[PDB]
């Protein structure tokens, strides 16, 4: 499966749950 | 028997998973909607309305 | 000219706002700007010294005041989305 400097107002907020975290799960 | 049935069956999986690119349909096709729809958002800024 | 710092730029009353940085994008003779998907300029040709400068808008990202109740406690707790710990306003801008 496939950071964007989108300076518009648009934001990406991150995951609370991290990919490791979720690996951990 | 059981055994190595479930270990083939394990590698198969790895190996459909390695070779077909188009396997996981699902989340690159609501992660291209995603992208999509911001991009329009973005490129709507550029019409005088 | 003032580079590396947030100013309000009048390239040949393009009267924009943003940070300027040195460019390696080659432009040609008969264009003067650099627009993006928004149409929005983002590298100008100095008109005196004839370079390329980009045009990224200031550090700007979301407040979020991390508080416990009103009852329960008083102190809060500032998060600044997507902005390095660097970034150090001495005046005041925007928020607080
Ligand atoms: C004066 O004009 C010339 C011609 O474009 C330019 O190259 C030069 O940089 C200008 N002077 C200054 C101080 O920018
Ligand atoms: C929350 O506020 C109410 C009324 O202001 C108060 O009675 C209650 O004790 C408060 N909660 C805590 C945990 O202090
Ligand atoms: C913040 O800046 C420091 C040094 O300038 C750098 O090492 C660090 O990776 C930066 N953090 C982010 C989230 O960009």
């Amino acid at each position: 499966v496939t950071c964007a400097q989108k300076f518009n107002g648009l934001t990406v907020l991150p995951p609370l749950l991290t990919d490791e975290m979720i690996a951990q799960y | 028997l059981i055994a190595n049935q479930f270990n083939s069956a394990i590698g198969k999986i790895q190996d459909s998973l390695s070779s077909t690119p188009s396997a996981l349909g699902k989340l690159q096709d609501v992660v291209n909607q995603n992208a999509q729809a911001l991009n329009t958002l973005v490129k709507q800024l550029s019409s005088n309305f | 000219l003032v580079k590396n710092k947030c100013v309000n730029f009048n390239f040949n009353g393009l009267t924009g706002t943003g940070v300027l940085t040195e460019s390696n994008k080659k432009f040609l003779p008969f264009q003067q700007f650099g627009r993006d998907i928004a149409d929005t300029t983002d590298a100008v040709r100095d008109p005196q010294t004839l370079e390329i400068l980009d045009i990224t808008p200031c550090s700007f990202g979301g407040v979020s005041v991390i508080t416990p109740g009103t009852n329960t406690s008083n102190q809060v707790a500032v998060l600044y989305q997507d902005v390095n710990c660097t970034e150090v306003p001495v005046a005041i801008h925007a928020d607080q």
